[PDB]
RNA sequence: GGAUAGUGGCCUACCAUGGUUUCAACGGGUAACGGGGAAUAAGGGUUCGAUUCCGGAGAGGGAGCCUGAGAAACGGCUACCACAUCCAAGGAAGGCAGCAGGCGCGCAAAUUACCCAAUCCUAAUUCAGGGAGGUAGUGACAAUAAAUAACGAUACAGGGCCCAUUCGGGUCUUGUAAUUGGAAUGAGUACAAUGUAAAUACCUUAACGAGGAACAAUUGGAGGGCAAGUCUGGUGCCAGCAGCC
């Protein structure tokens, strides 16, 4: 690009979650769409820790472009980053994968159906099979 | 002493006196008696829907000689009968018979509008297709 | 009075008016430019100031 | 559920619709300042009424009343910052009769025309709404900005816009496109 | 004295004959849940408040009750009343004034969508759940800002000033063009990234995206109140228009 000049503002240390909180102020003249995925490494070698210990979110472009403001988090190590960052933000970075699950409508069906059954239901399963024969 | 009491402890007389004379007003009369609820064929509403029964040849009041081409409509929600005017040049042809029409007042707030005697409602929609749009041939009346 | 009459002659003149259609004319500006146009003909123009600054006097 | 969103109206229509002494005056204000509606004048007069209402309520109070001085200073300063009020008239008695077009002439509509580079108010209205303006470092396309006497020297063409460089222009780009292919 | 968790005619036995009322009792109506508030107001006022917050009541109408700290609970139970579903006629199962949706009623009001990421709540609990809530869809109920065009050169129509050399140029204006040109960009498509739980849009931005026959602003009115026709054609107290005249 040209004059990316990533800047961090209002930096406050958060040792409660072993993290540094700061506002990612981006100046990108003649550029747009600063591609927060690329904000991770440029914020990594600034703090020198690693690329997978930094998370970026927010980044609403100002009126007319050429400037962006968002929020950034950098962790001491990836161990606490995986244990603190939300699961939704991790899958964006590729750290975790989508957990396969039926739609919210379908889960409600299964819970309601399973309420009609008392016990495991194996005894009922053979009983209806025995009854269905005759 | 100008009539009305002036005593500092005569607010009871003044408030009760004002209550008794407030009845000589017409809006305060209709509002508290709820006449529009009990009378005035609508239910205090501005529009009503009904079925056309026939066409009328009402003649003009003085000084005026003309036929006004109104329609008798029986309302849906209460079954009352009213007479309603069909305003435009030749719009009696779109309201032929048994159609389900929407009616509105004339802006006189409950009385007859012009030299049309005893008519205090007008047709605003026939078959729910906005009669005004028919006169300007913008829409088409439904076939049924 | 009477409630009967001649209902067979409703719409006499409207259906009798000869059909003259709208002539094609250039579009007028919309919005601000119209206020620009109207300001010009009224204040900085003296076209019709015959006796009383009429706006649309009849042709005479 | 959630708290309601507060909204307010910012204009008021005159009581008499058709009065010639005001009808032509309205077209005067919209005439040489490029306004598309009477609501621009209607809007301006609304807080002009609100300013006078606040000022009238201040003069009724006794002199040296802390409330008279506090919101008196705030009102007198806030209009001076906008610039609709001159520095000399800082007595709270000249704010009552300021003018009806004093607010209007402080708009970005006029400032672009005042400080050259527009050569007509009707050209400027396009220029602001065409997104070639930087009142500060930021692009603005709202003709009613009410410049604050701290940014009048800061109006300039936006860097990411023609007439300010960094691009030739959109339609000019395809204009030379035929020129290049025709020469071949 | 019984009962209640308690005071108390709350109930019981006995006793006394009291208690409220023209300063409007009692009774009747309310298209009456009450307030915080809303509309309009020089000042005094008038009208409204089903409804984002507080308090109260209700779960079709009543009554009764279990459990539980807390319910006379209704997405808890029992009975009657009114509705009402399925049955191989022996029986069984019900309360959407929760979210969508349907039928009715009407002048009158939207999706049988997505999600627990945000707000917060519940549980044995960091994890599960939550039509509470949030997101998106319909939505001209109301509000805010704000496009639909801007600028040149040629042809007409004006007032001073250079000359004071017939009325010659007019250097300067402000508009009039079935004259011509460059520019400017947005609605609309869109690689992309941004956004988001995942998305759609907004803000950015490659690229594509104005010259009129185009990318075309309507709604009303023109005798007066109330600016705006003594124009043309039709009608001929008819049609019609006309809040009032
Ligand atoms: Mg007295
Ligand atoms: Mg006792
Ligand atoms: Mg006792
Ligand atoms: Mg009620
Ligand atoms: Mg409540
Ligand atoms: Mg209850
Ligand atoms: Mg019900
Ligand atoms: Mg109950
Ligand atoms: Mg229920
Ligand atoms: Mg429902
Ligand atoms: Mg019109
Ligand atoms: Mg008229
Ligand atoms: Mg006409
Ligand atoms: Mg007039
Ligand atoms: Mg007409």
């Amino acid at each position: 690009s040209d004059a990316v000049t990533i800047r961090t503002r209002k930096v406050i240390s958060n040792p409660l979650l072993a993290r540094k909180q700061f506002v990612v102020d981006v100046l990108h003249p003649n550029r747009a769409n600063v591609s927060k995925d690329e904000l991770r490494e440029k914020l990594a070698e600034v703090y020198k820790a690693e690329k997978d210990a930094v998370s970026v979110f927010g980044f609403r472009t100002q009126f007319g472009g050429g400037k962006s403001v968002g929020f950034g988090l950098v962790y001491n190590s990836v161990a606490e980053a995986k244990k603190f960052e939300p699961t939704y933000r991790l899958v964006r970075y590729g750290l975790a994968e989508k957990v396969e699950k039926a739609s919210r409508q379908q889960r409600k069906q299964k819970k309601n159906r399973d309420k009609k059954i008392f016990g495991t239901g194996k005894r009922l399963a053979k009983k209806v099979a025995r009854r269905n024969a005759d | 002493g100008k009539g009305k009491p002036r005593g500092l402890n005569s607010a009871r007389k003044l408030r009760v006196h004002r209550r008794n004379n407030r009845w000589a007003e017409n809006n305060y009369k209709k509002r508290l008696l709820g006449t529009a609820f009990k009378s005035s064929p609508f239910g205090g509403s501005s529009h009503a829907k009904g079925i056309v029964l026939e066409k009328l040849g009402i003649e003009s009041k003085q000084p005026n000689s003309a036929i006004r081409k109104c329609v008798r409509v029986q309302l849906i929600k209460n079954g009352k009968k009213v007479t309603a005017f069909v305003p435009n040049d030749g719009c009696l042809n779109f309201v032929d018979e048994n159609d389900e029409v929407l009616l509105a007042g004339f802006g006189r707030k409950g009385k007859a509008k012009g030299d049309i005697p005893g008519v205090r409602f007008k047709v605003v929609k026939v078959s729910g297709v906005s009669l005004l749009a028919l006169w300007k041939e913008k829409k088409e009346k439904p076939r049924s | 009075a009477k409630v009967h009459g001649s209902l067979a002659r409703a719409g006499k003149v409207k259906s009798q008016t000869p059909k003259v259609e709208k002539t094609e004319k250039p579009k007028k500006p919309k919005g601000r430019a119209y206020k620009r146009l109207l300001y010009t003909r009224r204040f900085v123009n003296v076209t019709l100031v015959n006796g009383k600054r009429r706006m649309n006097p009849g042709p005479s | 559920p959630r708290a309601p969103r507060t909204y307010s109206k910012t204009y008021s229509t005159p009581k008499r619709p058709y009065e010639s002494s005001r009808l032509d005056a309205e077209l005067k204000l919209a005439g040489e300042f490029g306004l598309k509606n009477k609501k621009e004048i209607y809007r301006i007069s609304f807080q002009l009424s609100k300013i006078r209402r606040a000022a009238r309520d201040l003069l009724t109070r006794d002199e040296k009343d802390p409330k008279r001085l506090f919101e008196g200073n705030a009102l007198i300063r806030r209009l001076v910052r906008v610039g609709v009020l001159s520095e000399d008239k800082k007595k709270l008695d000249y704010v009552l009769a300021l003018k009806v077009e004093d607010f209007l002439e402080r708009r970005l509509q006029t400032q672009v025309y005042k400080l050259g580079l527009a050569k007509s108010v009707h050209h400027a209205r396009v220029l602001i709404t065409q997104r070639h303006i930087a009142v500060g470092k930021q692009i603005v396309n709202i003709p009613s900005f009410m410049v604050r006497l701290d940014s009048e020297k800061h109006i300039d063409f936006a860097p990411t816009s023609p007439f300010g460089g960094a691009r030739p222009g959109r339609v000019a780009r395809r204009n030379a496109a035929r020129k290049a292919e025709a020469s071949g």
